[PDB]
């Protein structure tokens, strides 16, 4: 009983969800919201269901708190909504993983007639359909060709009719711009991204504006979408959205930006070559001169064998402009071997402690790479947080 | 310009982490020697000759690729023979040394035949030889690397030398890999070139004697080598130390 009395003090009270992107798109509100000294509350990934929810409720409110950024596992929503009517409700997506479709009614139940607004991926067909739900709708998209996704292929079912769904135009998968002869359609959106690119961050125009991001992964363009519709459903102005935007950053070291004053760092995590060769690949995406610290334990959790450094592609580095290559972790001298071996004549210099190599990368006015294997990760990633305090 | 030309056989597999680092080792070394390395890859061998090849390559596998790549390899058994009797140079990894041999028997009794260029087996186990490895050579000097064979290896040939730490060829010799004229064989990973450059440099100076050009100069920087060898030397070190104090 206590969750509806603190709910109740709260004038808008935002729920995301969907089956994925929930943390990326609640944490950019949450971020934005918090930039602009706006005090919220706000759960986190393990505290989405009806407990995690309550105690967020409980542990945060206080009488300044007037916005609760919530993200809400699907499966959670009619326990929860026997509690608590947010003011608007963001769906990101739903994905299989005809188990979709009831899972989606029973959500349109819960949220039908209760004057919540809506929130809609019209790309989505499955989260489209929850327009029987509300008369509030407001949807964001994609337009057709503002990327080529990476591709992956059958025919779904119309959630209204049980015709097979004509597409017109797909992003991916059931992702598109989809139209039936009944009726159902991809909706015109209010708030749509015509162009995006990830080289190496998200660069996004919505609306005809330009939101030069701090995050990467082209499935984030959605999150980002998603985040921002919520954002201007609350009045603010695309400005202030980009002040937010242009600042948020992962904290997991995949693809995690640093800064602090002109200094620049990004952290990417590589262990095989293939993550090797994309990590390398982000540096020269990087205008001006970078400086690199690549970290190589051999620890039982990385494996013994460091013989695929001998496929990276660590020849490529011939063609980037760079300062110095820091190498660093307990196989250090097997990276400074394989970058003499690759011809990279750059300042090579070794440095066993992970903390110490971290920290080294700060004397270097470029744009700092960091790439730790795996056990060398959370020791590079704590230093860097440290240095960029 | 000087030149030798690396015969890698099948190099069509899966994974080749191994053979890729061992041509570079080559390529590299010959390069500060003023000696361009072409690397000829052979998947079919029909018809092939040993009269253009300077130093040849024979990589590891999976049991399956390993059983492909010898059935192929034996349509030119015989040349080969004559060519490592004549003292070819050649590097041979893993499955690429052990199929060298009359046969390889799996952990559950199968019998598999390798090529019969040199009369020896090898029998593999269930628990595997892993770990650090340093051996002692006269012509190779310290030789280190990384182990992890279930293949016991039972042969009477020359060998790369004695093993200070680690297995080598099996449970009991303290010896690893194979020496006979020219042609190396060893279970090592690394892969085994990059750091022991006196293998590298041994091949490449049989085959520029065997030509009749120079290898100068001789004496070239092995620092980052030498480091890299350092780190496992120490290690070995201090897990020989823990164990004596044990
Ligand atoms: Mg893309
Ligand atoms: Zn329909």
């Amino acid at each position: 009983d206590v969750l509806r009395k603190l709910a109740e003090q709260v004038d808008d009270i935002v729920f995301i969800s969907g089956t994925n992107g929930k943390t990326t798109t609640s944490n950019l509100i949450g971020h934005t919201l918090k930039a602009n000294n706006i005090q919220i509350i706000h759960n986190n990934e393990g505290a989405n269901m009806a407990a995690g929810i309550t105690s967020a409720f409980i542990m945060q409110s206080t009488p300044k708190t007037k916005i609760a950024v919530i993200e809400i596992d699907e499966g959670s929503i009619p326990r929860v909504l026997k509690e608590v009517t947010p003011s608007m409700m963001v769906f990101t997506n739903f994905f299989r993983d005809g188990e979709i479709d009831i899972m989606v009614n029973n959500i349109a139940e819960t949220i039908s007639n209760k004057g919540i607004k809506l929130l809609l991926n019209a790309d989505d067909p499955f989260v489209s359909r929850l327009k029987i739900a509300s008369d509030t709708i407001v949807y964001y998209g994609m337009k057709a060709h503002a990327h080529e996704f990476e591709q992956s292929n059958e025919s779904r079912y119309c959630p209204n009719c049980g015709r097979l769904l004509q597409y017109d135009y797909i992003h991916y998968n059931q992702i598109g711009h989809y139209h039936c002869q009944c009726g159902f359609k991809r909706e015109q959106a209010k708030y749509e991204i015509s162009s995006f690119d990830v080289a190496p961050f998200l660069y996004l125009n919505i609306n005809d504006e330009k939101y030069d991001m701090k995050i990467a992964g082209d499935f984030n363009a959605y999150n980002a979408l998603a985040a921002y519709t919520v954002l201007r459903e609350l009045g603010l102005n695309e400005q202030t959205i980009k002040n937010g935007f242009e600042t948020y950053t992962s904290d997991n070291g995949r693809m995690q930006y640093f800064k602090k004053e002109r200094k620049e760092a990004m952290i990417n995590l590589a262990k095989n070559p293939a993550g090797m060769n994309a990590s390398l690949s982000v540096g020269e995406q990087l205008e001006g001169e970078k400086v690199y610290v690549i970290s190589l334990n051999d620890n039982a959790a990385d494996g013994r064998d460091t013989s695929w450094i001998y496929d990276a592609d660590f020849e490529k580095l011939s063609k980037q402009q760079i300062e110095a290559i820091i190498v660093t972790g307990t196989r250090a001298e097997e990276l400074q071997l394989r970058l003499k071996l690759a011809e990279v004549e750059v300042p090579i210099i070794v440095e066993r402690d992970i903390y110490k190599a971290t920290a080294k990368t700060m004397d270097y006015k470029g744009f700092t790479v960091a790439i730790p294997n795996y056990t060398s990760l959370a020791p590079m990633l704590e230093q860097l947080n440290r240095s960029f305090e | 310009m000087h030149e030798l030309t690396i015969y890698h056989f099948m190099s069509d597999k899966l994974n080749l982490y191994s053979d890729i680092g061992n041509i570079i080792a080559l390529r590299q070394r010959a390069k500060k020697r003023n000696i361009k390395v072409n690397v000829v890859e052979i998947n079919e061998t029909e018809g092939i000759t040993f009269d253009e090849c300077d130093i040849f390559f024979i990589g590891g596998g999976s049991d399956r690729e390993q059983a492909l790549a010898t059935k192929e390899l034996s349509k030119i058994k015989t040349p080969l023979k004559e060519a490592i009797e004549d003292g070819m140079p050649g590097l041979t990894i893993c499955g690429g040394y052990q199929f060298l041999g009359k046969k390889y028997i799996t952990p559950d009794g199968t019998e598999l035949e390798g090529l019969g260029i040199l009369d020896f087996y090898t029998e593999s186990k269930t628990n595997r030889l892993t770990g650090d490895i340093v051996i002692e050579s006269d012509t190779f000097g310290t030789i280190v690397g990384f182990e992890n064979h279930g293949g016991r290896t039972y042969h009477d040939f020359g060998t790369l030398g004695h093993v200070t730490f680690g297995y080598g060829n099996n449970d009991e010799d303290k010896k690893e890999g194979i020496h006979y004229k020219n042609l190396l064989g060893t279970y090592l990973h690394g892969p085994i070139l990059p750091k022991n450059y006196e293998i590298t440099d041994y091949l490449l100076e049989k085959a520029c004697e065997r030509k009749g050009i120079p290898f100068e100069p001789k004496e070239i920087d092995n620092e980052a080598e030498i480091q890299a060898k350092q780190v496992l030397i120490d290690r070995a070190n201090r897990q020989k130390k823990s164990r004596l104090e044990h």
